[PDB]
Order: C-alpha cells, then sequence, then structure tokens
C-alpha cells in the first residue's frame, strides 16, 4: 500500500476509535448521574399505577 | 297527605342544588412531582455499533 493509504487509513481508525472511547466515557457518566438522580429514562423502577385507584363515591364519606 | 314512597324510590340517586362552592382540593394534596421527560425524536442508529471493547457492530 501507499504511505498515503496507511496514513489516512490510520487517521480514520483513530477518529473512529477515539469517538467510541469518548462515547464510552459519556456512557459511564450518564449511568452514574441517572442512578444517582433517577431523572433519566434508565433505572426507572416501577411504582403503583394510579389508574388502579377507584375514584367513585365510596360507602363512607371520610376518605 | 304524605304518600309512602314505593319500592325503589328512596334508593334513587337524586340531584341537589347548592349555593356553596365545590371544594377544589378536599384531599389537601400538595403540588404533584414533575414527571420524567419522555423520549422524542427519530431513532438514529448506534454510533459505531455496540462499542463493546472491539466489536465494531
Ligand atoms: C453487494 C451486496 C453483496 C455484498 C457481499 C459482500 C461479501 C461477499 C461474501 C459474502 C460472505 C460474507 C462473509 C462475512 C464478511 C467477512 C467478515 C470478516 O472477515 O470479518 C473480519 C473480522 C474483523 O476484521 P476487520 O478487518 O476489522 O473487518 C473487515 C470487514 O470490515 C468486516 O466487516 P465488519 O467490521 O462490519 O464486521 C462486523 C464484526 C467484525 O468483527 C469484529 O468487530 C471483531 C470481533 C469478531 C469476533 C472475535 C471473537 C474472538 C473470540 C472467539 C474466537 C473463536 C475461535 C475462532 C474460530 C475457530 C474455528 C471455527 O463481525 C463480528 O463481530 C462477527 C463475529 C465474527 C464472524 C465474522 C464472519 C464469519 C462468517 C463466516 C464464518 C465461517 C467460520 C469462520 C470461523 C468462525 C469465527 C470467525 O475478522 C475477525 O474478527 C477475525 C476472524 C475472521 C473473520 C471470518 C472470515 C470469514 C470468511 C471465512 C472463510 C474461511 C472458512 C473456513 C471454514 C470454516 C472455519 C474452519
Amino acid at each position: 500500500d501507499a504511505p498515503e493509504k496507511n496514513y489516512e487509513r490510520t487517521m480514520a481508525i483513530l477518529q473512529i476509535e477515539s469517538e467510541k472511547a469518548e462515547l464510552r466515557l459519556k456512557e459511564l457518566e450518564v449511568r452514574r448521574l441517572m442512578r444517582a438522580k433517577g431523572d433519566g429514562p434508565w433505572f426507572q423502577y416501577p411504582t403503583i399505577d394510579k389508574a388502579l385507584i377507584d375514584h367513585s363515591p365510596k360507602a363512607t364519606p371520610d376518605n | 297527605g304524605w304518600v309512602r314512597p314505593d319500592l325503589g324510590e328512596l334508593s334513587k340517586v337524586t340531584k341537589v342544588k347548592t349555593d356553596r362552592p365545590l371544594p377544589e382540593n378536599p384531599y389537601h394534596s400538595r403540588a404533584r412531582p414533575e414527571p420524567n421527560p419522555e423520549v422524542e425524536g427519530d431513532l438514529k442508529p448506534a454510533r459505531h455499533g455496540s462499542r463493546l471493547f472491539f466489536w465494531t457492530m
């Protein structure tokens, strides 16, 4: 191969691998913040659905 | 002149005209927590795949 080919192919490899490495570091930091705060789409453990609540007028008033 | 109600009448659900306001918060509920933001936008493919150590896809 030409040294141009190896050289620019190496630059392509280094761009792809450095972008993957920065995305992995961002993935670690995103997971840390979402586990700490719970305000992301991940780590959303379920609570009780409020579509189960009966809002009908019950038998006794004080409720 | 009082007619005794027939079988079925005293168990009806009636309507009542009131002059008091409707209780706007009878449970005294405070402000609800703001929900988590949903996802919006189209689904682009994964940037350079799985990124699992050396697997390029
Ligand atoms: C126009 C329309 C039509 C177009 C058609 C174009 C193609 C025409 C031909 C059609 C057929 C296409 C076949 C697939 C394409 C080539 C794939 C390839 O070479 O990938 C290079 C792949 C990565 O190299 P690359 O230079 O970065 O990428 C070049 C391409 O861009 C590769 O592309 P990529 O980077 O996008 O690849 C994605 C990713 C690239 O890979 C990675 O990201 C790296 C991680 C790969 C897995 C490493 C695992 C290591 C630990 C386990 C090791 C297991 C033991 C080894 C095998 C023991 C014996 C069975 O793939 C994987 O992760 C898949 C897992 C590995 C399977 C590869 C395909 C095998 C198909 C045939 C299997 C036959 C048996 C062979 C032995 C089984 C094991 C390969 O090479 C390796 O990982 C090394 C192993 C060799 C690959 C298999 C070679 C296939 C041909 C085998 C012929 C001889 C068979 C002899 C008999 C049976 C065995 C005794």
